[PDB]
């Protein structure tokens, strides 16, 4: 029954890439649009694709898996083979699908308001977020802090319970200990020898990696908590964990706000290039097309006539509603296109080689049959566009571009300050994504009771983030629902395994680019080499398992810790340093409220 | 007299590949002039025959082939290809000796609804011999089970349309293809 399924599988790739491609083009009328009539088309066109994808789900499982020897064939199958969220019954799927959509309402439409100032109230974007991210204030972050807690975060508590006993009674079904398990089955491969993977292996390999992240974070840590204790003295203690409304965002996610308050040396000129490319009179267009040249310098193709016209890479300049979000979007058909309202900055700078990293990535696996058009997992498509940010963003590239000046001096304190800023961000969300995937495993795994939920949470979060809760919180409380991933129903262990793979992507690059400095000085610019060493494995798509995608490149079969403590092994030893009259570590009994 | 050219380069309407159809050029004097003076064809190909010679040359008879494939299909009309258009659409001969012309029509092929006209055959028993047409829309049996009419598990109906939207990409957009067959009343 192979050459049986060989016709199947022909019949769906040149049907599914036509309803897929209304679905997606429907989809873009809405993220450029932002009407009630587009709105409806794609959820018309939503729902065509499911039910398209439902019959070719069940009359896929009449193919046994068994049965297939060419296993190009194999993978393919078990994609298609999915009872989905139709395993539930019709009136299970329409409320799981009915809080699923109310829990994203509630996060993008609550607003809390001043008690000082009632007719001053802010929502999440950009209300509360410009407070976490700028104020000093303890008490009018700790308001953000808690009245996003308390007033979002309530409402989504009832939905949230019944979310997590409908997601398991589809992943149980389904052969799955738990929803969580589902997540884990990104990265599960069977059935090639020396290249399998176990979803169970997921859980030993990323808390086997966090632990060489330790000894990193806690000397952040501790020179985090020294700087923090200057900006709000008589509210930290020396020894104790940080307290969250003061870690530079809403949830503690990135530290990147802290650099105002972090920066080792502030006296040295800081890399921020925004006024100079507004001097130098830079675009949107003019960003993209700098992006542009720089994946041809490495041997990858240049961008299609139809992204310079059907793409939306300005604000919506006209009476449009449009959500502002960066993504890439690969609408198929060989149409690739990016959304996102960029501004003259140095940020939108980096995120367009980003974007476009997405894209070159959406490019290279084309020729791939429509089942195999995707990343290795779920974390190879966000590091393919995190190591476009990295080249881009060393100072040897922006000189050469034209954004710094020619003779800005690169001292070794430079370079701290650069490591900094990119540990607050990069190293800073290691623990906080590794604790928050880890809860919500527990909880899907039946580990966390619900009369424990927030209990337990703030206990992780004291003894793996070392991050104290400002206010205390009962079990009344949602503070995880109260971010984004979580309340959206998305996997969030993503970004942890994206972090190593975009350093080991790194170091492997800048090897085959042959460079001898830092690794944080490193621009695979010019290097054909690297670019056909990536090409190798981007091509591959989802057919190869990701971890031989991952052996192609770097030359591993799994996620290895040292590319990234190598990145950071300069600024490790500048901390310890630091931290010699310091405490590092911290006590998870500190609260500041006891 | 001269050749007809204009009637199947200039024609209207453009056949599908599966359907394509083929024109017999007799008593007339050629003019390859107007087939190389034009930057309008994005392949242009000649196999057996040189794209110049050739206005110094005579022949029995020419065949014109005409049909209309997407962007990443023009690869497979020619000598020696195993795709599906060149398997179970338009093949080949290997001795083929003649030109292939063909260019892009994303503006009078593709429609913003999504031209579904234009249509290509995806199963078919064993490969077409060279120059062999197949028209029939005969249920495919996949498997060992009788179609008896009616599609469904392991029957597939074998014509599937391209479906041009005109946002494609380059290898999704419509090409239409004119294929010209040299056999030993033509001359220069
Ligand atoms: C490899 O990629 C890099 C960019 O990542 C290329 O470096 C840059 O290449 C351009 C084009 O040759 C140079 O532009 C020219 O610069 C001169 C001097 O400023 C100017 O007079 C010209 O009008 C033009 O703008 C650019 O300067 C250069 N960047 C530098 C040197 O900082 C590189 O050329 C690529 N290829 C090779 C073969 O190295
Ligand atoms: C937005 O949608 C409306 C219909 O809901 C349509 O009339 C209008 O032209 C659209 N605008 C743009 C810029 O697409
Ligand atoms: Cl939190
Ligand atoms: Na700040
Ligand atoms: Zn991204």
């Amino acid at each position: 029954t192979e050459e049986n399924a060989k016709t199947f599988l022909n019949n769906f790739n040149q049907e599914a890439e036509d309803l897929s491609y209304q679905s997606s083009l429907a989809s873009w009328n809405y993220n450029t649009n932002i009407t009630e009539e587009n709105v409806q088309n794609m959820n018309n066109a939503g729902d065509k694709w499911s039910a398209f994808l439902k019959e070719q789900s069940k009359t896929a499982q009449s193919f046994s898996l068994q049965e297939i020897q060419t296993p190009i064939i194999k993978r393919q199958l078990q994609a298609l083979q999915q009872n989905g969220s139709s395993v539930l019954s019709e009136d299970k799927s329409k409320r799981l699908n009915t809080i699923l959509n109310t829990m994203s309402t509630i996060y993008s439409t609550g607003k809390v308001c001043n008690p000082d100032n009632p007719q001053e109230c802010l929502l999440l974007e950009p209300g509360l977020n410009e407070i976490m991210a700028n104020s000093l204030d303890y008490n009018e972050r700790l308001w953000a802090w808690e009245s996003w807690r308390s007033e979002v975060g309530k409402q989504l508590r009832p939905l949230y319970e019944e979310y997590v006993v409908l997601k398991n009674e589809m992943a149980r079904a389904n052969h799955y200990e738990d929803y969580g398990d589902y997540w884990r089955g990104d990265y599960e491969v069977n059935g090639v020898d020396g290249y399998d993977y176990s979803r169970g292996q997921l859980i030993e390999d990323v808390e086997h990696t966090f632990e060489e992240i330790k000894p990193l974070y806690e000397h952040l840590h501790a020179y985090v908590r020294a700087k923090l204790m200057n900006a709000y003295p008589s509210y930290i203690s020396p020894i104790g964990c940080l307290p969250a409304h003061l870690l530079g965002d809403m949830w503690g996610r990135f530290w990147t706000n802290l650099y105002s308050l972090t920066v080792p040396f502030g006296q040295k000129p800081n890399i921020d290039v925004t006024d100079a490319m507004v001097d130098q009179a830079w675009d949107a267009q003019r960003i993209f097309k700098e992006a542009e040249k720089f994946f041809v310098s490495v041997g990858l193709p240049h961008m299609t006539q139809g992204f310079w016209a059907n793409s939306m890479l300005t604000e919506p300049a006209d009476g449009r509603k449009v959500v502002c979000h960066p993504t890439a979007w690969d609408l198929g058909h060989g149409d690739f296109r990016i959304k996102m309202c960029t501004k003259v900055t140095m940020d939108d700078f980096l995120t367009a080689h980003h974007e476009m990293g997405h894209i070159q990535y959406d490019m290279a696996y084309a020729a791939q049959p429509f089942l195999l058009r995707n990343g290795a997992n779920e974390g190879f498509h966000e590091a393919v566009g995190e190591i476009m940010s990295l080249s881009a963003a060393t100072p040897k590239h922006l000189k050469s571009i034209g954004l710094l000046s020619p003779d800005f001096q690169e001292d070794n304190e430079t370079e701290i300050n650069f490591l900094l800023k990119q540990a607050l961000t990069i190293v800073g969300t290691l623990p906080f994504t590794y604790m928050l995937e880890k809860w919500r495993w527990m909880v899907f795994k039946g580990e966390i009771p619900k009369d424990q939920w927030m209990k337990k949470w703030w206990e992780m979060k004291r003894e793996i983030v070392g991050v104290v809760e400002p206010v205390p919180h009962d079990e009344t409380y949602c503070d995880p629902a109260s971010l984004f991933h979580v309340s959206n129903d998305y996997s969030f262990i993503r970004y942890y395994t994206r972090t190593l793979y975009q350093f080991q992507f790194q170091e492997a690059l800048c090897q085959a680019a042959k460079h001898e400095g830092p690794l944080h000085k490193c621009d695979i610019s010019n290097s054909t080499e690297a670019g056909q060493k990536l090409f190798n494995m981007l091509r591959l798509g989802k057919s190869e398992p990701w971890t031989l995608a991952l052996e192609n490149v770097v030359g591993a079969k799994n996620m290895n810790v040292r590319p990234l403590l190598n990145y950071f092994e300069p600024l490790f030893t500048w901390l310890k340093d630091q931290n010699k009259n310091s405490f590092v570590g911290w006590s998870t009994d500190w609260s500041p409220y006891a | 007299n001269l050749c007809p050219f204009g009637e199947v380069f200039n024609a209207t309407k453009f056949p599908s590949v599966y359907a394509w159809e083929r024109k017999k050029i007799s008593n007339c004097v050629a003019d390859y002039s107007v087939l190389y003076n034009s930057t309008f064809f994005s392949t242009f190909k000649c196999y057996g025959v040189s794209a110049t010679k050739l206005n110094d040359l005579c022949f029995s008879n020419v065949y014109a082939d005409s049909f209309v494939v997407k962007g990443d299909d023009v690869r497979q009309i020619a000598p020696g290809q195993t795709g599906v258009i060149a398997d179970y659409n338009y093949k080949l001969p290997d001795d083929f000796m003649g030109c292939v012309l063909a260019w892009n029509t994303r503006n009078i092929d593709a429609t913003s609804t999504g031209n579904y006209n234009y249509k290509y055959r995806l199963f078919r028993k064993s490969n077409l011999k060279p120059f062999e047409r197949d028209i029939s829309t005969e249920i495919y049996q996949a498997g060992s089970t009788p179609c008896n009419g009616v599609e469904g598990f392991n029957c597939y109906f074998p014509l599937k349309s391209y479906g041009f939207h005109p946002t494609n990409g380059v290898g999704y957009q419509p090409y239409r293809v004119v294929v010209l067959s040299f056999e030993l009343t033509v001359c220069g």
